């Protein structure tokens, strides 16, 4: 058995289960990596995850993902949420905590919702 | 994002708020809802606790407890301040 | 420069060595081994046969230490130590009747064993630390006649000291191993500091010997040689050194001085073919020989003669070569 | 926090480890010499350190940045921190002890006075005093609000270690001979005591 971690990422009715598990650093899209994506201008909001607290942080694990549902927005939108959740996740069990709030700290200062995804519920004032 | 609250606690400047997590994390933001701090659970076996808290009268420090027999000690920064075990 | 004939002495095993030391008026190398060996042979560049040797049964050995050089009995005695409460008297008149020096009040099963001991000139003095104040006592009456009360907090039973080149009555070192602090102390009166001061323990517990005084160097584990006159040893604490050189790459293990206090003399244990010769005080090293183009070993031990030409240089392996400076 | 280990290593590296993991988390190199002593403020803040270059590294802990350096006459042998006062006092070659405020980088206090160099030291847990103990048999107490010796301990078998309990009640030393270790007693019910040094052999 290896080191393994499972979550998801939600856009308004986009579903992105993620399988961030160990290895040497495959990052996949249903069969596909990243650079091949189009959109191809919302490929650099997908970048994000790798930039906002260093790039390397890698070569250690193996990430695939797959999904149902959603629009080609929302779809980058869906994953995009659950790579750094997924990520803090690997953090979250076999990294020490203090990594992981030196991760959420670089995430949560340029959050765009990373870490929560979108509900709407509206009223009248 | 996470966390059905019990304990709540205020800024008498309108600014910060601080939030106990539904474990002994306990995280603090701003007005705008960019998240400070959070902090690492209760430890101390004689099972989590954060049912009360406090934002001190000074501005630079914050005070945490939960029901495991001891006070927690923080200021604005990241850090523990103290830890006074009864 | 004239090179001699490789020496044929060696152990039957890879072994160290306990001192090397010389006949003050003959050619004649004295060796202790650990085996309980107290051998010592003829040495001219072309001559290594053994004189004689001692093996005493019901006492083992641990240090060897040349008894004193003039008061009368540099060419008689010879006082050997092993892992017992006492030590031994070697006799060249061979008599060889061993003298029990268990002969210390209250104190003697203080130490590890005897295992450094310091003689002095007139052997009307005999100094020994401990982990650690100094015992000074007869070396021919037995009985403990003073000791000074060198205090120390890191005294961890110093490796070697010396009644100095400017005579024991004036002064007398004590090394403070582990950090190296000198404690300069009087033998006319028993019970007065002349100086402390302060010598580096960062770099060298590497042993170190007294010249003349004249030159006072010191090496330290990285190849870093200083020259520390004695008058620098006056306040300020600091010493300051007017050359501080580096001539190896790696530790300095060995240091030596030539009798006229102008020659030093360094060597190493860590990689074999590596050792050095200094000259003072024009500061030069001498090129010629030592290099690494010589079979020199890990070496633990090396020795001036009383006349300071000769040079004993003492490997791991049990050979033992000599050199006419 | 008991998160992270510091080590200093006789060529001068100083590494920050996880002691959780075990893990090499971070490496420093300043120092040309051995570092003989490292410390970090309770805060986890700013990161002190003292070599046998003479250096006093100051660095941030949360960066790998240097914030700061000073020079002194004096290589320096150890390094005991006051936490909650932020000070730490570094025992020196030229026989006197430097007291540092870290929040300044500033050298404040030298103590001087210790004919022979000083193996143990350690600050008083309200940070008014710090008890060395030297090889001159002298174990001395040293007023911090105003800068001099008031007490001098002369005894025979000399301490090897000086530790201030963490209440303020008592002291552990260890010494040459005797394989116990002597505790001492501050007596703690009073005092407005200010008289001086030298007295008795």
């Amino acid at each position: 058995a290896v080191p393994s971690v499972q979550t998801f990422g939600k856009k308004k009715s986009a579903t992105a289960v993620a399988h961030v598990k160990a290895g040497k650093g495959l990052i996949k899209v249903n069969g596909s990596p990243i650079t091949l994506v189009e959109p191809e201008i919302l490929r650099f909001k997908v970048y994000e995850p790798l930039l906002l607290v260093g790039l390397d942080k890698f070569s250690n694990i193996d990430i695939r993902v797959r999904v149902t549902g959603g629009g080609h927005v929302s779809q980058v939108y869906a994953i995009r949420q659950a790579i750094a959740k997924g990520l803090v996740a690997y953090h979250q069990k076999y990294v020490d905590e203090q990594s992981k709030n030196e991760l959420k700290k670089a995430f949560t200062s340029y959050d765009r919702t990373l870490l929560i995804a979108d509900s709407r519920r509206p009223e009248p004032k | 994002v996470y966390s059905d609250v019990l304990a709540l606690s205020m800024r008498p400047d309108g600014k910060e708020v601080a939030v106990s997590t539904l474990k002994g994390q306990i995280s603090i933001f701003n007005i705008e809802d960019a998240k400070q701090v959070g902090n690492i659970d209760c430890r101390k076996d004689i099972s989590k606790f954060f049912t009360t808290i406090h934002y001190s009268f000074d501005g630079m420090a914050i005070v945490a407890g939960g029901n495991n027999n001891s006070i927690c000690l923080y200021d604005v920064p990241n850090e523990v301040l103290l830890k006074r075990f009864i | 420069i004239v090179r001699l004939k490789d020496a044929n002495a060696s152990h039957p095993s890879h072994s160290a060595i306990q001192s090397l030391s010389f006949h003050p008026s003959k050619p004649l190398l004295l060796t202790g081994g650990y085996d309980k060996t107290l051998r010592i042979y003829h040495i001219d560049g072309k001559t290594n046969h053994l004189v004689t040797s001692l093996h005493l049964v019901g006492s083992p050995i641990q240090t060897c230490t040349f008894y004193t050089s003039l008061s009368n009995q540099n060419q008689q005695n010879i006082f050997t130590a092993g892992r017992r409460r006492y030590m031994h008297s070697w006799d060249l008149s061979q008599t060889a009747k061993i003298e029990k020096f268990s002969r210390l009040y209250g104190h003697e099963s203080t130490q590890r064993s005897f295992e450094n001991f310091k003689v002095a000139h007139l052997q009307n003095s005999q100094t020994n630390s401990v982990h650690g104040w100094i015992n000074i006592l007869h070396s021919t009456s037995g009985l403990w006649l003073m000791g000074c009360k060198i205090e120390g907090v890191i005294t961890d039973f110093c490796i070697d000291y010396q009644p100095i080149s400017r005579g024991k009555f004036r002064t007398i070192l004590i090394a403070v191993n582990a950090y190296g602090e000198v404690w300069e102390f009087d033998l006319n009166k028993n019970g007065h500091v002349i100086r402390r001061w302060k010598d580096q323990g960062g770099v060298g517990i590497t042993k170190i010997q007294v010249g003349g005084n004249r030159w006072l160097a010191v090496g330290s584990e990285s190849g870093f040689v200083n020259l520390y006159d004695r008058n620098n040893a006056m306040t300020s604490s600091t010493p300051t050194p007017v050359a501080a050189l580096d001539q190896l790459t790696t530790t300095i293990s060995n240091l030596q001085f030539s009798p006229d206090g102008q020659i030093l003399c360094m060597a190493s244990r860590a990689v074999k073919d590596a050792l050095r010769l200094v000259h003072l005080p024009s500061c030069s090293v001498f090129s010629n020989w030592p290099t690494s183009g010589t079979p020199l070993g890990k070496v633990t031990s090396v020795a001036f003669s009383p006349s300071g030409g000769l040079l004993a240089v003492g490997n791991e392996q049990g050979k033992v070569r000599l050199w006419k400076l | 926090c008991g998160n992270f280990g510091f080590i200093g290593s006789s060529n001068g590296s100083i590494t920050i480890y996880n002691m959780q993991s075990g893990i090499l988390r971070k490496k420093y190199k300043l120092h040309k010499r051995a570092v003989t002593g490292i410390s970090l403020d309770g805060m986890n803040r700013k990161m002190v350190s003292c070599g046998l270059d003479g250096i006093v590294g100051f660095y941030d802990f949360n960066k790998s940045t240097l914030l700061g350096k000073l020079k002194l006459d004096a290589p320096i042998t150890a390094m005991v921190y006051h936490r909650s006062s932020d000070l730490f006092a570094l025992a020196l070659d030229d026989l006197s002890i430097v007291v540092i405020d870290a929040v300044t980088q500033r050298v404040v206090r030298q103590l001087w006075g210790h004919s022979n160099r000083i193996t143990a030291f350690d600050f008083s847990p309200e940070g008014r005093w710090i008890v060395s103990a030297s090889l001159d048999s002298t174990i001395r107490t040293w007023d911090l609000p105003t800068g001099g010796c008031i007490d001098g301990i002369i005894v025979d078998n000399v301490a090897t270690n000086v530790k201030f309990s963490p209440n303020g009640d008592l002291l552990a030393t260890t010494h040459v001979t005797g394989n116990g270790i002597c505790i001492w007693t501050n007596r703690a019910q009073f005092k407005t005591v200010s008289t001086r040094t030298i007295d008795e052999s």
